Protein backbone atom coordinates (compact mmCIF):
# COMPACT_ATOMS: atom_id res chain seq x y z
CA UNK A 1 0.00 0.00 0.00
CA UNK A 2 3.16 2.47 0.91
CA UNK A 3 5.04 1.49 -2.19
CA UNK A 4 1.90 2.25 -4.77
CA UNK A 5 0.66 5.10 -2.80
CA UNK A 6 4.32 6.93 -3.34
CA UNK A 7 4.59 5.87 -6.82
CA UNK A 8 1.01 7.81 -7.45
CA UNK A 9 1.68 11.10 -5.12
CA UNK A 10 4.94 11.43 -7.39
CA UNK A 11 2.69 12.18 -10.87
CA UNK A 12 2.93 15.51 -12.14
CA UNK A 13 -0.43 16.57 -11.33
CA UNK A 14 -0.29 16.32 -7.69
CA UNK A 15 2.69 18.81 -7.22
CA UNK A 16 0.17 21.69 -7.68
CA UNK A 17 -1.34 20.64 -4.19
CA UNK A 18 0.19 22.53 -0.98
CA UNK A 19 2.91 20.11 0.82
CA UNK A 20 0.85 20.22 3.99
CA UNK A 21 -2.32 18.36 2.21
CA UNK A 22 0.46 15.64 0.68
CA UNK A 23 1.81 15.10 3.75
CA UNK A 24 -2.05 14.95 5.73
CA UNK A 25 -2.88 11.79 2.91
CA UNK A 26 0.72 9.99 3.68
CA UNK A 27 -0.28 10.84 7.18
CA UNK A 28 -3.43 9.27 6.36
CA UNK A 29 -2.05 6.50 4.31
CA UNK A 30 0.43 5.31 6.75
CA UNK A 31 -2.65 4.88 9.55
CA UNK A 32 -4.33 2.94 7.31
CA UNK A 33 -1.51 0.74 6.52
CA UNK A 34 -1.06 -0.14 10.39
CA UNK A 35 -4.34 -1.24 10.67
CA UNK A 36 -3.74 -4.05 7.85
CA UNK A 37 -0.73 -5.39 9.81
CA UNK A 38 -2.79 -5.60 13.02
CA UNK A 39 -5.76 -7.47 11.43
CA UNK A 40 -3.16 -9.90 9.33
CA UNK A 41 -1.37 -10.59 12.34
CA UNK A 42 -4.85 -11.56 14.65
CA UNK A 43 -5.98 -14.00 11.84
CA UNK A 44 -2.85 -15.47 10.46
CA UNK A 45 -3.40 -13.82 6.83
CA UNK A 46 0.16 -14.50 4.80
CA UNK A 47 0.20 -11.58 2.50
CA UNK A 48 0.93 -13.84 -0.89
CA UNK A 49 -2.80 -14.60 -0.80
CA UNK A 50 -2.21 -18.23 -0.16
CA UNK A 51 -4.49 -18.95 3.00
CA UNK A 52 -7.71 -21.15 2.99
CA UNK A 53 -10.35 -19.41 4.49
CA UNK A 54 -10.89 -16.29 1.77
CA UNK A 55 -13.32 -14.16 3.74
CA UNK A 56 -10.26 -13.39 5.64
CA UNK A 57 -9.20 -11.20 2.54
CA UNK A 58 -12.65 -8.81 3.65
CA UNK A 59 -11.30 -7.69 7.36
CA UNK A 60 -9.40 -4.49 6.05
CA UNK A 61 -9.35 -4.85 2.07
CA UNK A 62 -7.99 -2.18 0.00
CA UNK A 63 -6.86 -2.72 -4.03
CA UNK A 64 -4.95 -0.76 -5.97
CA UNK A 65 -7.84 0.44 -8.57
CA UNK A 66 -9.67 2.09 -4.89
CA UNK A 67 -5.90 3.46 -3.93
CA UNK A 68 -6.26 5.36 -7.33
CA UNK A 69 -9.41 6.89 -7.04
CA UNK A 70 -9.26 7.59 -3.42
CA UNK A 71 -5.79 10.29 -4.55
CA UNK A 72 -7.80 11.57 -7.19
CA UNK A 73 -10.59 11.92 -5.73
CA UNK A 74 -9.35 14.19 -2.44
CA UNK A 75 -6.53 16.27 -5.10
CA UNK A 76 -9.78 17.07 -7.04
CA UNK A 77 -11.74 17.82 -4.02
CA UNK A 78 -8.83 20.03 -2.65
CA UNK A 79 -8.74 22.37 -5.83
CA UNK A 80 -12.26 22.90 -6.06
CA UNK A 81 -12.08 24.01 -2.71
CA UNK A 82 -9.96 26.94 -3.26
CA UNK A 83 -11.14 30.61 -2.95
CA UNK A 84 -11.86 31.60 -6.70
CA UNK A 85 -10.33 34.77 -7.72
CA UNK A 86 -13.22 37.60 -7.86
CA UNK A 87 -14.80 36.39 -4.68
CA UNK A 88 -16.25 39.38 -2.67
CA UNK A 89 -14.76 37.91 -0.19
CA UNK A 90 -15.66 40.99 2.79
CA UNK A 91 -18.78 40.78 1.95
CA UNK A 92 -19.50 37.30 3.30
CA UNK A 93 -17.64 38.20 6.75
CA UNK A 94 -19.24 40.72 7.36
CA UNK A 95 -22.50 39.15 6.90
CA UNK A 96 -21.59 35.71 8.51
CA UNK A 97 -20.59 37.73 11.69
CA UNK A 98 -23.49 39.81 11.48
CA UNK A 99 -26.39 37.41 11.17
CA UNK B 1 3.97 29.61 -18.99
CA UNK B 2 0.80 30.62 -17.16
CA UNK B 3 0.68 30.69 -13.36
CA UNK B 4 -3.23 31.17 -12.71
CA UNK B 5 -5.69 28.72 -11.99
CA UNK B 6 -6.80 26.30 -14.78
CA UNK B 7 -10.47 26.00 -13.79
CA UNK B 8 -13.05 28.65 -14.79
CA UNK B 9 -14.48 30.02 -11.60
CA UNK B 10 -18.47 30.73 -11.34
CA UNK B 11 -17.49 34.33 -12.52
CA UNK B 12 -16.23 33.61 -15.31
CA UNK B 13 -18.86 30.96 -16.09
CA UNK B 14 -21.56 33.89 -15.41
CA UNK B 15 -20.27 36.31 -17.57
CA UNK B 16 -19.17 34.48 -20.48
CA UNK B 17 -23.10 32.97 -20.38
CA UNK B 18 -24.19 36.38 -20.25
CA UNK B 19 -22.41 37.72 -22.95
CA UNK B 20 -23.14 34.92 -25.13
CA UNK B 21 -26.67 35.29 -24.52
CA UNK B 22 -26.35 39.01 -25.41
CA UNK B 23 -24.64 38.61 -28.32
CA UNK B 24 -27.10 35.46 -29.58
CA UNK B 25 -29.95 37.44 -28.91
CA UNK B 26 -28.65 40.10 -31.58
CA UNK B 27 -27.88 38.08 -34.88
CA UNK B 28 -24.63 36.92 -34.26
CA UNK B 29 -24.10 33.44 -35.88
CA UNK B 30 -24.85 30.43 -33.61
CA UNK B 31 -21.83 27.84 -33.47
CA UNK B 32 -23.83 25.01 -32.51
CA UNK B 33 -27.00 22.94 -34.17
CA UNK B 34 -29.90 24.26 -32.05
CA UNK B 35 -32.67 22.51 -31.41
CA UNK B 36 -35.81 24.45 -31.43
CA UNK B 37 -34.61 26.44 -28.16
CA UNK B 38 -35.44 30.27 -27.95
CA UNK B 39 -34.21 31.14 -25.09
CA UNK B 40 -30.45 32.70 -25.42
CA UNK B 41 -29.17 31.79 -22.11
CA UNK B 42 -30.12 27.91 -22.79
CA UNK B 43 -28.11 28.25 -26.38
CA UNK B 44 -25.07 29.83 -24.53
CA UNK B 45 -25.17 26.78 -22.26
CA UNK B 46 -25.20 24.36 -25.04
CA UNK B 47 -21.91 26.37 -26.74
CA UNK B 48 -20.05 26.11 -23.18
CA UNK B 49 -20.78 22.59 -23.11
CA UNK B 50 -19.80 21.82 -26.61
CA UNK B 51 -16.80 24.31 -26.18
CA UNK B 52 -17.60 26.59 -29.20
CA UNK B 53 -17.80 29.98 -27.09
CA UNK B 54 -15.29 32.38 -29.29
CA UNK B 55 -14.66 34.33 -26.01
CA UNK B 56 -10.99 34.42 -24.29
CA UNK B 57 -11.05 35.58 -20.75
CA UNK B 58 -7.79 38.27 -19.65
CA UNK B 59 -6.92 37.46 -16.38
CA UNK B 60 -5.70 40.57 -14.47
CA UNK B 61 -3.03 40.79 -12.11
CA UNK B 62 -3.01 43.67 -9.95
CA UNK B 63 0.44 44.47 -11.06
CA UNK B 64 -1.95 45.29 -14.45
CA UNK B 65 0.06 41.69 -16.29
CA UNK B 66 -2.30 39.92 -18.50
CA UNK B 67 -3.22 36.12 -19.15
CA UNK B 68 -5.55 35.26 -22.29
CA UNK B 69 -7.43 32.00 -21.71
CA UNK B 70 -9.60 30.67 -24.04
CA UNK B 71 -12.84 29.46 -22.51
CA UNK B 72 -12.42 26.17 -24.66
CA UNK B 73 -9.19 25.35 -22.69
CA UNK B 74 -10.21 26.43 -18.62
CA UNK B 75 -11.34 23.11 -17.33
CA UNK B 76 -15.02 23.80 -16.40
CA UNK B 77 -17.09 22.59 -13.84
CA UNK B 78 -20.52 22.91 -11.74
CA UNK C 1 -26.32 -26.60 -4.21
CA UNK C 2 -25.99 -22.69 -3.49
CA UNK C 3 -25.80 -23.20 0.52
CA UNK C 4 -23.44 -20.94 2.20
CA UNK C 5 -24.56 -21.72 6.08
CA UNK C 6 -27.25 -24.07 7.51
CA UNK C 7 -27.15 -24.98 11.10
CA UNK C 8 -29.58 -25.88 13.74
CA UNK C 9 -30.53 -22.70 16.12
CA UNK C 10 -31.62 -22.38 19.31
CA UNK C 11 -33.63 -19.73 20.75
CA UNK C 12 -31.73 -18.11 24.27
CA UNK C 13 -33.83 -14.83 24.40
CA UNK C 14 -36.54 -12.67 22.81
CA UNK C 15 -35.88 -8.98 23.53
CA UNK C 16 -33.28 -7.94 25.89
CA UNK C 17 -34.01 -4.02 26.41
CA UNK C 18 -37.62 -4.39 26.21
CA UNK C 19 -40.06 -4.77 23.39
CA UNK C 20 -39.47 -1.41 21.44
CA UNK C 21 -41.43 -2.57 18.59
CA UNK C 22 -44.37 -4.20 17.60
CA UNK C 23 -44.18 -6.30 15.40
CA UNK C 24 -40.51 -6.97 15.01
CA UNK C 25 -38.58 -8.92 17.87
CA UNK C 26 -34.88 -8.95 18.40
CA UNK C 27 -33.77 -12.74 18.97
CA UNK C 28 -30.63 -13.81 20.39
CA UNK C 29 -30.01 -17.55 19.37
CA UNK C 30 -27.36 -20.17 19.82
CA UNK C 31 -26.24 -23.23 17.64
CA UNK C 32 -25.84 -26.56 19.02
CA UNK C 33 -23.58 -27.89 15.87
CA UNK C 34 -21.19 -24.76 15.44
CA UNK C 35 -20.23 -22.05 18.32
CA UNK C 36 -22.40 -19.91 16.31
CA UNK C 37 -24.56 -16.93 18.20
CA UNK C 38 -27.04 -14.78 16.07
CA UNK C 39 -28.92 -11.93 16.28
CA UNK C 40 -31.94 -11.96 14.57
CA UNK C 41 -34.95 -9.40 13.79
CA UNK C 42 -38.48 -11.23 12.37
CA UNK C 43 -41.55 -10.39 11.72
CA UNK C 44 -43.50 -11.63 14.64
CA UNK C 45 -46.63 -10.99 13.81
CA UNK C 46 -46.93 -13.35 10.81
CA UNK C 47 -44.10 -15.60 12.29
CA UNK C 48 -44.38 -15.86 15.65
CA UNK C 49 -41.52 -17.27 17.86
CA UNK C 50 -41.21 -18.33 21.42
CA UNK C 51 -38.50 -18.31 24.05
CA UNK C 52 -37.89 -22.26 23.93
CA UNK C 53 -38.62 -22.66 20.26
CA UNK C 54 -35.52 -24.00 17.99
CA UNK C 55 -35.69 -23.64 14.52
CA UNK C 56 -33.53 -24.65 11.56
CA UNK C 57 -31.58 -21.70 9.28
CA UNK C 58 -30.04 -21.96 5.95
CA UNK C 59 -28.74 -19.33 4.20
CA UNK C 60 -28.47 -19.66 0.41
CA UNK C 61 -27.30 -18.01 -2.65
CA UNK C 62 -29.90 -18.83 -4.99
CA UNK C 63 -33.58 -20.17 -4.00
CA UNK C 64 -33.52 -22.54 -6.95
CA UNK C 65 -31.25 -25.92 -5.87
CA UNK C 66 -30.29 -26.50 -9.56
CA UNK C 67 -27.39 -23.66 -9.05
CA UNK C 68 -28.90 -21.16 -11.43
CA UNK C 69 -28.29 -17.70 -10.12
CA UNK C 70 -30.72 -16.56 -12.49
CA UNK C 71 -32.11 -13.43 -10.76
CA UNK C 72 -33.28 -10.27 -12.92
CA UNK C 73 -36.48 -9.53 -10.91
CA UNK C 74 -38.54 -12.26 -8.68
CA UNK C 75 -41.51 -13.20 -9.68
CA UNK C 76 -44.14 -13.96 -6.63
CA UNK C 77 -46.62 -15.03 -9.34
CA UNK C 78 -44.46 -17.44 -10.62
CA UNK C 79 -44.95 -21.51 -9.33
CA UNK C 80 -42.23 -23.78 -9.83
CA UNK C 81 -40.58 -26.16 -6.86
CA UNK C 82 -37.78 -24.01 -5.34
CA UNK C 83 -36.22 -24.51 -1.67
CA UNK C 84 -39.04 -22.32 -0.03
CA UNK C 85 -41.40 -25.18 0.00
CA UNK C 86 -39.76 -26.57 2.66
CA UNK C 87 -39.34 -23.45 4.78
CA UNK C 88 -41.77 -21.52 6.40
CA UNK C 89 -40.26 -18.07 7.09
CA UNK C 90 -37.57 -16.54 3.80
CA UNK C 91 -36.76 -13.20 3.95
CA UNK C 92 -34.00 -11.40 1.15
CA UNK C 93 -31.41 -9.16 2.26
CA UNK C 94 -27.51 -8.23 1.49
CA UNK C 95 -24.41 -8.82 3.15
CA UNK C 96 -22.98 -5.58 4.23
CA UNK C 97 -20.62 -5.49 6.53
CA UNK C 98 -17.89 -8.43 7.65
CA UNK C 99 -15.51 -7.50 10.63
CA UNK C 100 -13.22 -8.84 12.97
CA UNK C 101 -13.81 -9.96 16.80
CA UNK C 102 -12.29 -6.92 18.80
CA UNK C 103 -11.97 -9.01 21.86
CA UNK C 104 -8.85 -11.04 21.70
CA UNK C 105 -5.18 -8.84 21.07
CA UNK C 106 -3.82 -12.20 19.14
CA UNK C 107 -4.82 -15.43 17.58
CA UNK C 108 -8.14 -15.13 16.75
CA UNK C 109 -10.61 -16.90 14.54
CA UNK C 110 -13.96 -15.52 15.42
CA UNK C 111 -15.92 -12.87 12.30
CA UNK C 112 -18.85 -10.99 12.35
CA UNK C 113 -20.94 -11.10 9.44
CA UNK C 114 -24.00 -8.70 9.18
CA UNK C 115 -26.87 -8.66 6.37
CA UNK C 116 -29.19 -6.28 6.30
CA UNK C 117 -33.33 -7.57 5.32
CA UNK C 118 -34.28 -4.07 4.46
CA UNK C 119 -33.67 -2.91 8.08
CA UNK C 120 -34.36 -6.10 10.09
CA UNK C 121 -30.63 -7.11 10.89
CA UNK C 122 -28.70 -10.16 11.18
CA UNK C 123 -25.37 -10.79 13.20
CA UNK C 124 -23.75 -14.02 12.45
CA UNK C 125 -20.92 -14.74 14.58
CA UNK C 126 -18.54 -17.99 14.49
CA UNK C 127 -15.32 -19.64 13.50
CA UNK C 128 -14.17 -18.12 9.85
CA UNK C 129 -14.24 -21.73 8.40
CA UNK C 130 -17.96 -21.78 8.94
CA UNK C 131 -18.46 -18.60 7.60
CA UNK C 132 -17.05 -19.20 4.36
CA UNK C 133 -18.72 -18.14 1.27
CA UNK C 134 -19.86 -14.38 2.74
CA UNK C 135 -18.46 -11.84 0.55
CA UNK C 136 -19.45 -7.91 0.67
CA UNK C 137 -22.21 -6.56 -1.51
CA UNK C 138 -23.93 -9.98 -1.57
CA UNK C 139 -27.64 -11.03 -1.71
CA UNK C 140 -28.57 -14.24 -0.02
CA UNK C 141 -31.53 -15.62 1.09
CA UNK C 142 -32.83 -16.30 4.67
CA UNK C 143 -35.07 -19.64 5.08
CA UNK C 144 -36.04 -20.62 8.33
CA UNK C 145 -38.61 -23.75 9.76
CA UNK C 146 -39.34 -24.54 13.17
CA UNK C 147 -38.59 -27.65 14.75
CA UNK C 148 -40.96 -29.92 16.87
Amino acid sequence: LILTTESIMKKSEFLCCQDSFLQEIKKFIKGVSEKIKKTRDKYGINDNGTTEPRVLYQLDRITPTQVEKFLETCRDKYMRAQMEPGSAVGALCAQSIGE
Amino acid sequence: KRITTPYMTKYERARVLGTRALQIAMCAPVMVELEGETDPLLIAMKELKARKIPIIIRRYLPDGSYEDWGVDELIITD
Amino acid sequence: AGILFEDIFDVKDIDPEGKKFDRVSRLHCESESFKMDLILDVNIQIYPVDLGDKFRLVIASTLYEDGTLDDGEYNPTDDRPSRADQFEYVMYGKVYRIEGDETSTEAATRLSAYVSYGGLLMRLQGDANNLHGFEVDSRVYLLMKKLA
